[PDB]
């Protein structure tokens, strides 16, 4: 017989490691696979697709009545409307979106996003935003004045229906912003209501990736 | 990137089951997953998946004893007194183990007549709501082969489940309202 | 290639789900590849949006309670039924992150028109479909419509094609 | 010597499981096999008797 | 399918003994198979065989005691007395094992004088119906190798066998109505 | 010449804990490696370094009792009572041991999101001088599962760190004074 | 299974020798490396520094 000692470490028991099982019942066959379609291999696959987010943070509104934002011809002019903070692990407008629940199991993240906004209104009406966007070295400008001065976009309903915007990529270590700003006043023909509705977006890019695993806060 | 494959991603190894017992005198645990809310809402992220349950118990006494494991299949009879004759017959899994050796470990294959499990079952069986017949897997006794010593014992037996060779299918969004039962899907 | 009643949509309506199988069921008949086309009108005055989607093995689930629904809440069958919570998709899964299924968005500044192929998708090669609901269609207003006046009708039309049903 | 440890699971007795045995009769020869009829392999050549 | 193989098919590895004894003092159990009506019922469908035993005693008791097992082929002689001088022969397979390591094994192989073992003896010896003197095999004796604790012992004995390496002949249609010994085959 | 490579110079094993409880319950010890002076100084030497852990948990009582001991890194949970639910959670390394084996082993690698551990720090976090958040690597949890035995029990642990894997950078001179604290380097 | 039996020395710690370890995270990268300047490998380059 061989020769053998034991080492330091013998006879435990860890969660993670992986090792071979003896079998319950052995030259016993399953049933064979199929091509179910939809398969998923990689939870990357999951994150890319775009999905709503809460753009009406306000409080008092319950319900499928956050998920839009009205603009209304008589109310404001030059007015601000909303305001992202790109802070994935803290609670506001991101939470309960599909880049947000997948990324609360994993605590360091990477990675570009996508954001995409989307008119609602009727087909008449016409008007033009600017989406100002601030890195975290810069503060929130409350005032267009100085919100032309860092990366901004002049969006158009009317002549475009929808707006893609890039963001540039920053990893979690231990916080940027994406407002918008009303531009000229809404006009809406004398038939069509005056309320109109936008709808926003999210959908990280290929390069964003997940390190360490754990447990989530976020159900009991 | 390693990490977030799904044969990875539902490979945590955690405990399902800790039901003790003093020394009815033998204890009998379904199989079903739907056991810890953590474990049952990372689940509920896909429609139909497939893997193999790889059973580990760990008992702890508060001495020499001997432990009978027997695992049953659906379709057969399961026992409900400790020294009854389902527990002499052979036709099915049985594992013997100390308490002093190191824990036992057993692994049970795949065994839906389907191609996968279904989670979701919108439909009904015979004539229930969410059940389907091919779904359930079976159940584990476990029992203690002793004459017991009439002195203080409290044996509690923890069972751990480590699901591998995962197949996904179909993803699914996740669920924020708490549970309300393990039956069905209420808030 | 058949069709099913119109509805009615108002601000005040809420949603609309079918089951496949079984919604088609009661109409003449007894490696389905169902083919869904959606198509509703309205003029250039209208405004408003929905979200077509034909979510596989929905389990819905009883409000506030423990009682499993039955038969008849289940298979309401060629009338469809309608969301009492349209927001949590009477299971507790959110809208927010419902574009995971198979969807295509109608928005009636754009287009007035979807269509989906749906596959056959079950782990059994044979299934019974007296006792099982593939697919739910369901549609969901998310901006409600909206006009000078009152809310109109803007009806909808849902036409159901199969191909190799036996 | 080489070095080793033991996994969880050691010493466990399954009742499914097949491994080598220790003989009890080593270099014992039995009677060798002859030709007997009816050989029967696999239970389905039961089965497809009427 | 690898499931219905005649050596897949009667590989059960039941428990064919189970009879304890107080602290006569040794047990002694034939090695006949005819003891569970279950694993009878199997053997009773086809007409020669040819296996070997592969025989497991595991031990429990209610203390650090040693157990001889000792294997006694037909022809020679079976100890009377615990302490008697046919213990001390090695001209039969002994093994000796304690409580507390994993239970003993030990494999008996084909020991019939003919090609195979005769289920069904349509004769006679001598001068017995249905009694064929090649058949048997023999007999395990196992005591205890201890001076007695003067203390409350209770020694449990378990025996199982897996026959392995089957070979069947003359398949034969089953068993319906129940037995009365288990010398012949009456109803 | 072998032995004086940067991989064999900080490769000791040295002790960095010790703490005993009586029969809170539980033993909680940070990872912070400033633990001994004698390990301290030698660290002094580096700016920047690189390693993994291999912790090793060798403990005497003064019985087959059971310990569990979890690792948690730094973002997750600490549990705060001994029977908590944090204890039961599977994402995080538990490895479970009784005292008559030997004692555990287990290695912890490289997690800090940078190339490197930052020994010095000269800068703040948020607004702490001499603190980096990402520095620190977690802590390990020592509880025992068992019901407690009414008895006197007096459990000591001792953990050990072996560094390898050494890679070291910007080698510094070494420190004459002794140590005010372990937060800072007054003198 | 290989028969094999037991050197006085099993069990024990010692705590100069290196051998493998089982890890806590398995499937989890690390940070790479980069170039950082200043590498020592040796301590004798230390000592020859003025």
């Amino acid at each position: 017989g061989v020769p053998t000692y034991l080492l330091p470490g013998s006879g435990q028991f860890l969660t993670t490691d992986d090792h071979s099982s003896a079998p319950a019942l052995p030259c016993f066959n399953p049933t064979p696979e199929m091509h179910i379609p939809g398969q998923v291999r990689n939870m990357l696959e999951v994150v890319q697709v775009e999905s709503m987010m809460e753009i009406n943070n306000t409080e008092s509104a319950v319900g499928m009545e956050r998920l839009k934002v009205d603009i209304s011809a008589l109310t404001d002019v030059d007015q601000l409307l909303f305001n992202i903070p790109l802070d994935i692990q803290l609670d506001g407008p991101l939470r309960n979106t599909l880049v947000g629940n997948i990324s609360r199991y994993y605590t360091h993240w990477s990675g570009s996003l996508e954001m995409t906004f989307m008119f609602c209104g009727s087909f008449m009406a016409t008007g033009k935003l600017i989406l100002c966007y601030t890195p975290p070295g810069g503060s929130c400008p409350t005032t267009r004045e100085t919100a032309m001065l860092g990366t901004h976009i002049v969006w158009d309903f009317g002549l475009q229906s929808s707006v893609t915007l890039i963001i540039p990529w920053i990893s979690g270590s231990h916080v940027g912003y994406v407002t918008c700003f009303m531009q000229t006043n809404l006009i809406v023909p004398s038939e069509s209501s005056d309320t109109c509705s936008l709808i926003g977006f999210i959908a990280a890019k290929d390069d964003f990736s997940l390190r360490l695993m754990r447990d989530s806060p976020d159900i009991g | 990137v390693s990490e977030t494959l799904v044969e990875n991603f539902l490979s945590r190894a955690a405990l399902v089951s800790k039901r003790s017992f003093e020394y009815k005198n033998f204890f009998k645990w379904t199989i079903n997953t739907r056991s810890f809310v953590q474990l049952r809402r990372k689940l509920e992220l896909f429609t139909y998946l497939r893997f193999d349950a790889e059973i580990t118990i760990l008992t702890t006494v508060a001495p020499d004893l001997t432990l009978q494991a027997m695992f049953v299949p659906t379709g057969a009879l399961t026992p409900e007194k400790q020294d009854s004759f389902h527990w002499q017959s052979g036709s099915n899994a049985s594992v013997f183990f100390k308490i002093s050796d190191p824990p036992a470990r057993i692994t049970i294959p795949f065994m839906c007549i389907n191609s996968a499990y279904s989670v979701f079952y919108d439909g009904f069986a015979g004539f229930l709501y969410g059940i389907n017949p091919a779904d359930t897997i079976g159940n584990l006794c476990v029992r203690i082969v002793n004459e017991h010593q009439p002195v203080g014992f409290t044996v509690t037996v923890r069972v751990y489940m480590k699901p591998k060779h995962i197949k996904a299918w179909a993803p699914r969004p996740p669920r924020t309202l708490p549970y309300m039962s393990i039956a069905n899907a209420n808030y | 290639f058949y069709t099913l009643k119109s509805v009615k949509w108002e601000t005040g309506s809420t949603g609309w789900w079918w089951k496949l199988p079984d919604a088609l069921n009661n109409i003449g008949m007894f490696r389905s590849g169902f083919l869904i086309h959606v198509q509703c009108n309205a003029t250039k005055f209208h405004q408003g949006a929905l979200l077509v989607v034909a979510i596989p093995e929905h389990q819905r689930g009883a409000h506030n309670t423990n009682t499993s629904p039955g038969f008849d809440d289940i298979m309401k069958g060629e009338e469809g039924g309608t969301f009492n919570h349209p927001y949590v998709l009477d299971d507790g899964t959110s809208l927010a992150c419902a574009t995971i299924f198979p969807h295509q968005w109608i928005n009636l500044r754009t287009n007035n028109s979807a269509t989906i192929v749906l596959p056959w998708m079950n782990a059994a090669p044979m299934d019974f479909p007296l006792r099982h609901n593939q697919w739910t269609l369901a549609i969901i207003p998310v901006v409600p419509l909206g006009t000078r006046t009152t809310s109109s009708m803007v009806p909808i039309t849902v036409s159901i094609a199969p191909m190799c049903c036996e």
